[PDB]
C-alpha cells in the first residue's frame, strides 16, 4: 500500500449539450503507481508519456512545477518552503498541457480545458530514521479539484476557464493568481513561495503533524490584510517504519459559509513515507472525503549550509556470483520490491507458497516461506522473460525500545540454502519433518543469540550461529562445523567463519531472520536465508 | 567574416556577379559586407540552395518565391526590387480583368464568354485568371487547356495548343507565340477586346493607360471585381485579380542574413544603382538581358521583418497558384462553416463551446495575439474576430472590412441603431489628489493593450501632441501596456507570469478593460478604460476577491481642462470618443458572415436570460471573451463597411498622427503592400 510515488489526473467533465454529466469526482481508484523515478526531478515516464500523446491547438508544450526538469519551455514563479528548498530524493509537483477539445458526438462527449496530472515520487525509500528527537520538515504541497457543473473557486482559481466546472481546478493552473509565487521578495511571516508545507515529525513518539498553507501576494490595495499565509489544513499521522498514516483536517471553515475554495472536508486517507539515507526527506497524498480534493506535497529537513535506529532488513542474495544486494522494501514484508515493482507475498483469495508474478521486461517465479511469520518473509526468487537465481529475506524489524531482556528465549523456524565445494546441494523451508530446520536460544540481556540449522539427515547436517546483539539486530558467524557438510562415500564442503547479519522482527521480537553468504573472504561455497518464530516456554 | 552568397542561374550571371563582387569590394570597407557567387543550375537548384545553407540569396518572380516558401525549403521575401521611380516605386503589379462598359456579366457569369489572355504560362494573362477560375471549370479539369477550353465560348489563348484545343485559338487562329499576332501579349488581349474579338482581357493594370491612342475613352471599359461587381479601370487597387510582387529576393527565414543582404543591396544601389556610375550597372549587363536583377529597376526597397511568403503574395494570388498546385475543388454551394479566430486558451475555450451549440456553422482557430489573428484572417486560415477599433483600423490597412458593429446601447431597436461610440476615459483614485492630466509625466500607468482605443490610441495620442516624441516609457516611470516590448517600463507592473508578462492576451490578468482598472487598484496611479469599467468592476458587481469591496465612489476621471470629476460624470469629462469594437473578415467572405452571425446572435445573444444552463455569446468572467461583455447586440453596418468609413474621418486621423509612434509589424507589413 506503499510504494515510489503516486499521481492524480484532471478530471475533464463532459459538457455535451443536453447529455451533460453533473460532476465528476475524484476516487482512490484515480491514484496511479509512478514507479521508481530514474532522476526524481524528472517527470514520472508513465503519466508523461500519457501527456505527451494528447493533443492540443498549436500550444503543444508540457508546462511543468518550476523546479521539475521541464520539456520544454531574475524573474518567474518560484515554489519552495525557504531554507528547505534543496531535494534529492523526493519531488512532487504538476505538469499539464492545454489540450484541444475531445469530442465524440456518437457517443455525445465533450470534454474541454487543460489535461495532466499532480504527482510525488521518491527514490531510496529509508531504511534507517532518527531513533529519537522532533524535526522539522518544509517541503511544497498541489492539488487538484474535482469537476461540478457551476462549481468554481474564486479565492484561489479565477475562473475564466470554468476551472472546477469543465475540468479540474488545479494548483499548476495559469489562472491560480493569489499566491506570492510570482514575486521578489518575501514578507516576515512567509514561509517560501507558492503552497508551502510544514512538518513536526516526532521520531521518538513515532507521531507527525503539520500544516499546508498559501504564501499570498502583497502590493498596495490588499496590504490592509495583514495575513500574508492562509492555512488551508494541518496533518496528523502515525509513523510505523518508513511510512506514515493519518488524516489530514481542513483548517479554512466558518461553516454555515459556502465556500470560495476546494478545501471543505477533512480528509482519513494521509498517506506517505520517508526517503533517502537518514530519511531526510518526505512525500504524501491524501484524498478529501467528499472527494472534492485531492494533495500530494513532499518535505526535507533544512538544508546545509541523534543516532539512527534500523527499520527494516530487505536484502537479495545472487546464487551464482554469491553476493548480496539491498532490495528497497516501503516497510511492508509482504511486499516484496525488485527492479522497481512491488511482487504481492500474500494470495488474493498452508506453510511455504510459490507462485509466478508477471508485472504490466521479465516474469519472476517466487517461494515464500511462511504462513507463521506476519513481520518477515524470506524465500527464493528467480528471474526469467534464461534464468538468473536468487533468495530474499525481509521483516520489519521491532522497535529498538520494545525488545525483550528475557535471558532464555527460543526461537523456531526454518531456512532455505544452497551449498558448494564441487558440488551443490540445496534445500529448501519445511514445517517438518526431516526438512530444513532453524533452533536459536536467545538471551537478550546478555546480547547473546546461538543456534543451530540442521538439513534434512540431521546433523549430520548442521550449521552452527554465535552472535552479539545491538539494539534491534545482530551480527555472528556460522560454520559448517566438522568436517564439512555432506554435500549430498561422499563429499564434504568447509564454510569456517561465514559472516550472518540478522534482526528481529515484529512487535516484541515475534520473529528473528538473518542470512549469509560465503566466501567473502581470502575453498567452499555457499548462500542461506533463514526465520524463525518465538516459541512459548 | 559576413558574406552574402548570391545564387547565379547560369555562367553569364555568375560573371555579371563576379563584376559586383570585385565592384563591391572597391566601395564597401574591408571589414563590412562582401559577395560570394554560388553557380547552380536553375531557380530551384539556388531555392535548394539557400535552404541547404550553401548559399543565401537569390531573386525570384512571383510563382518561385511560392515555390521557395513551400516545405522543406521555408524561404521568405526580404529585398524588392521597384521600379519606375523613387518618389512613387512600384513593387506590385496587379493583374486585372477588363471588360467593357454596360456589357452586364460578373465573375461569376465567366461561363460561356470569350476570353483575351495575354499568353498561356504568363501569370496575369493565364495563371492568375484560371486560377482563379479552376474550380468554375467543367470536368475533367486535366488537363488545364482543354478544360478552359470547354469553359470559355471561344478564346486567344496565344502559345496554347489549338491542334488539340482549337477553341483555345478561336479569336486569333494559329494561337501565334510572337508579336506577329496581332493579339499577342498584354497589348494583344487588349486589342482583342478593344476590336471587339472577347467578352474580356487578362491584362494588368498599366495596359489600357498604355495602349489607348485616346487615353480618355478609358470611361469605356471597365474592370470585374472579386465580389462580381465592376469598377471603372482607375480603381484598379480596389478592383483587381491579385497584386503580384515583380522581382524578389528571398533568404532563409531563419538564419537567413537579412540584415547583411539589405546591407549589401542598399550600398549597391548607392553607388552602382539607375545612373550612379559609369563603372559599374548593377541594372544592366552587357552578358544579356535581366541578370541577377531585372534591368528595368530603379532601386531595392526592404521588406518589413513581419511579412512571409503567403502575406506577400496576397490571398488571390495564394488562392490562384493553390488551385493550379493541389488541384483540389469543394464537391455544397451555400455558406461554409465560419472560422472565428480565438485568443489564446481563454478565448479558445468559449469559441468551442460555441461551435458546439451552432452545429458547426462555427469554427475555432486560436492565436497568441490580436495581429497574428488578423493575419491568419487574410491568410484564409481564419475567417473573421471582433477587434477594438484601434485594431479595425490595422486590419483595414490589411484589407480587412467591418461587417457587424458591436452595440452596448440597451434597447429593442438594437440591431438598427447605430451608436456614436463609447468614451475614452482617463481614472485615478480618489484619494490621490492634485495629479491632474496637466502632468501625469512620472506617474504609473495602465493601459488595456498596446494599440487599442481607450487604452493606448486616444490618450497617446493627445499625450503625443503634448510631448512630440514618442517614447512613453520614458513619460511614466513605470506602467503596464501589455503588448509592449518586454525588458520595457511599460511592461514592469504587469502582473503575467514568467514569460506571460505583458503577453497581449488574458494570460496577462492587466490586459483588457477590466486588467489595466484592476492595475490602478494594485498597482498604478492611471487606467485608460471605457467609461463603463469602473461602474462594471464595483458595488459587488464584480464576485472576484480583488473587486469584490470595491466602491465607485472611491474614483474620479482626469477631464481634459484639468479637472476632476466623479465617474458618472463620464459624459462631461472624457479623454474622447470611441468607435464601438467591431466584426471583420475578408470581402469574400463578408457576405456569409453577415448572414450567420445574425443568425447565431438571435440564438445565443443577450436575450438569453439564464447564461449557466445555457450558453451566452456575450458573457465571460470578467474577460471580454470574443467579444465585449456589455455588446448588447451586433448591428448593421450598412454603407459603412469599409473601416475608412466605420471608424470616421476623426478617429482615423487621430490613429494616423500616431503612425511615427506604431510598433505594429502588421501595420508596417500592410501598409507596405498599400500605402
Ligand atoms: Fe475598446
Amino acid at each position: 500500500q506503499g510504494g515510489y510515488g503516486f499521481a492524480m489526473r484532471l478530471k475533464r467533465r463532459n459538457w455535451y449539450p443536453g447529455a451533460e454529466e453533473s460532476e465528476v469526482k475524484l476516487n482512490e481508484s484515480d491514484w496511479e503507481a509512478t514507479g521508481l523515478p530514474t532522476k526524481p526531478k524528472e517527470l514520472p515516464k508513465r503519466q508523461k508519456s500519457v501527456i505527451e500523446k494528447v493533443e492540443t491547438d498549436g500550444d503543444s508544450d508540457i508546462y511543468s512545477s518550476p523546479y521539475l526538469t521541464p520539456s520544454n519551455h531574475v524573474n518567474q514563479p518560484k515554489n519552495q518552503a525557504t531554507g528547505h528548498e534543496n531535494f534529492q530524493y523526493v519531488y512532487s509537483g504538476w505538469f499539464y498541457k492545454h489540450a484541444a477539445s475531445e469530442k465524440d458526438f456518437s457517443n455525445k462527449k465533450i470534454k474541454s480545458g487543460d489535461d495532466g496530472y499532480i504527482f510525488y515520487h521518491g527514490e531510496k525509500p529509508s531504511r534507517q530514521l532518527p531513533a529519537s528527537g522532533k524535526v522539522i520538515y518544509k517541503g511544497v504541497w498541489h492539488f487538484v479539484t474535482d469537476t461540478k457543473k457551476g462549481q468554481d473557486f474564486r479565492e484561489i482559481i479565477q475562473p475564466s476557464k470554468k476551472q472546477g466546472d469543465r475540468y479540474s481546478g488545479f494548483s499548476g493552473d495559469g489562472s491560480e493568481e493569489y499566491s506570492n509565487k510570482n514575486e521578489s521578495t518575501l514578507k516576515d511571516d512567509h514561509e517560501g513561495y507558492g503552497f508551502t508545507s510544514n512538518l513536526e515529525v516526532d521520531f521518538g513518539n513515532k507521531k507527525l503533524t503539520g500544516k499546508l498553507i498559501r504564501n499570498n501576494a502583497s502590493l498596495n490595495n490588499n496590504t490592509n490584510n495583514d495575513k500574508h499565509t492562509t492555512q488551508y489544513y494541518s496533518l496528523d499521522a502515525q509513523i510505523t517504519g518508513n511510512r506514515f498514516n493519518g488524516t489530514a483536517t481542513a483548517t479554512d471553515k466558518k461553516e454555515n459559509e459556502t465556500k470560495l475554495h476546494p478545501f471543505v472536508s477533512d480528509s482519513s486517507s494521509l498517506s506517505g513515507g520517508f526517503f533517502g539515507p537518514q530519511g531526510e526527506e518526505l512525500g504524501f497524498r491524501f484524498l478529501s472525503d467528499d472527494q472534492k480534493v485531492a494533495v500530494v506535497g513532499s518535505a526535507k529537513t533544512k538544508d546545509k549550509l541523534s543516532k539512527l535506529t534500523t527499520v527494516l532488513d530487505a536484502v537479495e542474495l545472487t546464487l551464482n556470483d554469491k553476493k548480496i544486494k539491498n532490495l528497497d522494501n516501503f516497510s511492508n514484508a509482504a511486499q516484496l520490491v525488485v527492479d522497481g515493482i512491488m511482487i504481492p507475498l500474500l494470495p488474493k483469495d498452508e506453510f511455504t507458497r510459490k507462485f509466478e508474478h508477471t508485472p504490466e521486461t521479465k516474469t519472476y517465479e517466487v517461494e515464500v516461506c511462511c504462513s507463521n511469520l506476519n513481520y518477515l518473509k524470506y524465500g527464493m526468487l528467480t528471474r526469467k522473460n534464461q534464468v538468473e537465481q536468487s533468495m530474499f529475506l525481509q521483516g520489519e524489524r521491532t522497535d529498538e525500545k520494545e525488545i525483550p531482556t528475557d535471558q532464555n528465549v527460543v526461537y523456531r523456524g526454518s531456512w532455505y540454502g544452497h551449498i558448494a565445494n564441487g558440488t551443490s546441494w540445496s534445500g529448501n523451508a519445511s514445517d517438518k519433518e526431516g526438512g530444513n530446520r532453524a533452533e536459536f536460544t536467545v538471551n537478550f540481556a546478555d546480547k547473546k543469540i546461538t543456534g543451530k540449522l540442521t538439513a534434512e539427515n540431521r546433523q549430520a547436517q548442521t550449521f552452527t550461529i554465535e552472535g552479539m546483539i545491538q539494539g534491534n539486530g545482530f551480527e555472528g558467524t556460522a560454520k559448517t562445523a566438522e568436517s564439512g557438510f555432506d554435500l549430498d562415500r561422499t563429499p564434504k564442503a568447509y564454510i569456517t567463519d561465514a559472516k550472518v547479519k540478522g534482526g528481529f522482527y515484529g512487535p516484541k521480537a515475534e520473529e528473528l531472520g538473518g542470512w549469509f553468504a560465503y566466501p567473502g573472504d581470502k575453498a567452499s561455497s555457499a548462500t542461506v536465508v533463514f526465520g524463525a518464530k518465538r516459541q512459548q516456554p | 567574416d559576413k558574406t552574402v552568397r548570391w545564387c547565379a542561374v547560369s555562367e553569364h550571371e555568375a560573371t555579371k556577379c563576379q563584376s559586383f563582387r570585385d565592384h563591391m569590394k572597391s566601395v564597401i570597407p574591408s571589414d563590412g559586407p562582401s559577395v560570394a557567387c554560388v553557380k547552380k543550375a536553375s531557380y530551384l537548384d539556388c531555392i535548394r540552395a539557400i535552404a541547404a545553407n550553401e548559399a543565401d540569396a537569390v531573386t525570384l518572380d512571383a510563382g518561385l518565391v511560392y515555390d521557395a516558401y513551400l516545405a522543406p525549403n521555408n524561404l521568405k521575401p526580404v529585398v524588392a526590387e521597384f521600379y519606375g521611380s523613387k518618389e512613387d516605386p512600384q513593387t506590385f503589379y496587379y493583374a486585372v480583368a477588363v471588360v467593357k462598359k454596360d456589357s452586364g456579366f460578373q465573375m461569376n457569369q465567366l461561363r460561356g464568354k470569350k476570353s483575351c489572355h495575354t499568353g498561356l504560362g504568363r501569370s496575369a494573362g493565364w495563371n492568375i485568371p484560371i486560377g482563379l477560375l479552376y474550380c468554375d471549370l467543367p470536368e475533367p479539369r486535366k488537363p488545364l487547356e482543354k478544360a478552359v477550353a470547354n469553359f470559355f465560348s471561344g478564346s486567344c489563348a496565344p502559345c496554347a495548343d489549338g491542334t488539340d484545343f482549337p477553341q483555345l485559338c478561336q479569336l486569333c487562329p494559329g494561337c501565334g507565340c510572337s508579336t506577329l499576332n496581332q493579339y499577342f501579349g498584354y497589348s494583344g488581349a487588349f486589342k482583342c477586346l478593344k476590336d471587339g474579338a472577347g467578352d474580356v482581357a487578362f491584362v494588368k493594370h498599366s495596359t489600357i493607360f498604355e495602349n489607348l491612342a485616346n487615353k480618355a475613352d478609358r470611361d469605356q471599359y471597365e474592370l470585374l471585381c472579386l465580389d462580381n461587381t465592376r469598377k471603372p479601370v482607375d480603381e484598379y487597387k480596389d478592383c483587381h485579380l491579385a497584386q503580384v510582387p515583380s522581382h524578389t529576393v528571398v533568404a532563409r527565414s531563419m538564419g537567413g542574413k537579412e540584415d547583411l543582404i539589405w546591407e549589401l543591396l542598399n550600398q549597391a544601389q548607392e553607388h552602382f544603382g539607375k545612373d550612379k556610375s559609369k563603372e559599374f550597372q548593377l541594372f544592366s549587363s552587357p552578358h544579356g538581358k535581366d541578370l541577377l536583377f531585372k534591368d528595368s529597376a530603379h532601386g531595392f526597397l526592404k521588406v518589413p521583418p513581419r511579412m512571409d511568403a503567403k502575406m506577400y503574395l496576397g490571398y488571390e494570388y495564394v488562392t490562384a497558384i493553390r488551385n493550379l498546385r493541389e488541384g483540389t475543388c469543394p464537391e455544397t454551394d451555400e455558406c461554409k462553416p465560419v472560422k472565428w479566430c480565438a485568443l489564446s486558451h481563454h478565448e479558445r475555450l468559449k469559441c468551442d463551446e460555441w461551435s458546439v451549440n451552432s452545429v458547426g456553422k462555427i469554427e475555432c482557430v486560436s492565436a497568441e495575439t490580436t495581429e497574428d489573428c488578423i493575419a491568419k484572417i487574410m491568410n484564409g486560415e481564419a475567417d473573421a474576430m471582433s477587434l477594438d477599433g484601434g485594431f479595425v483600423y490595422i486590419a483595414g490597412k490589411c484589407g480587412l472590412v467591418p461587417v457587424l458593429a458591436e452595440n452596448y446601447d440597451k434597447s429593442d431597436n438594437c440591431e438598427d441603431t447605430p451608436e456614436a461610440g463609447y468614451f475614452a476615459v482617463a481614472v485615478v483614485k480618489k484619494s490621490a489628489s492634485d495629479l491632474t492630466w496637466d502632468n501625469l509625466k512620472g506617474k504609473k500607468s495602465c493601459h488595456t493593450a498596446v494599440g487599442r482605443t481607450a487604452g493606448w490610441n486616444i490618450p497617446m495620442g493627445l499625450l503625443y501632441n503634448k510631448i512630440n516624441h514618442c517614447r512613453f516609457d520614458e513619460f511614466f516611470s513605470e506602467g503596464c501596456a501589455p503588448g509592449s516590448k518586454k525588458d520595457s517600463s511599460l511592461c514592469k507592473l504587469c502582473m503575467g507570469s514568467g514569460l506571460n508578462l505583458c503577453e497581449p492576451n488574458n494570460k496577462e490578468g492587466y490586459y483588457g478593460y477590466t486588467g489595466a482598472f484592476r492595475c490602478l487598484v494594485e498597482k498604478g496611479d492611471v487606467a485608460f478604460v471605457k467609461h463603463q469599467t469602473v461602474p462594471q468592476n464595483t458595488g459587488g458587481k464584480n464576485p472576484d476577491p480583488w473587486a469584490k469591496n470595491l466602491n465607485e465612489k472611491d474614483y474620479e476621471l482626469l477631464c481634459l481642462d484639468g479637472t476632476r470629476k466623479p465617474v458618472e460624470e463620464y459624459a462631461n469629462c472624457h479623454l474622447a470618443r470611441a468607435p464601438n469594437h467591431a466584426v471583420v473578415t475578408r470581402k469574400d467572405k463578408e457576405a456569409c458572415v453577415h448572414k450567420i452571425l445574425r443568425q447565431q446572435q438571435h440564438l445565443f445573444g443577450s436575450d438569453v436570460t439564464d447564461c449557466s444552463g445555457n450558453f451566452c455569446l456575450f458573457r465571460s468572467e470578467t474577460k471580454d471573451l470574443l467579444f465585449r461583455d456589455d455588446t448588447v447586440c451586433l448591428a448593421k453596418l450598412h454603407d459603412r463597411n469599409t473601416y475608412e468609413k466605420y471608424l470616421g474621418e476623426e478617429y482615423v486621423k487621430a490613429v494616423g498622427n500616431l503612425r511615427k509612434c506604431s510598433t505594429s509589424s502588421l501595420l508596417e507589413a500592410c501598409t507596405f503592400r498599400r500605402p
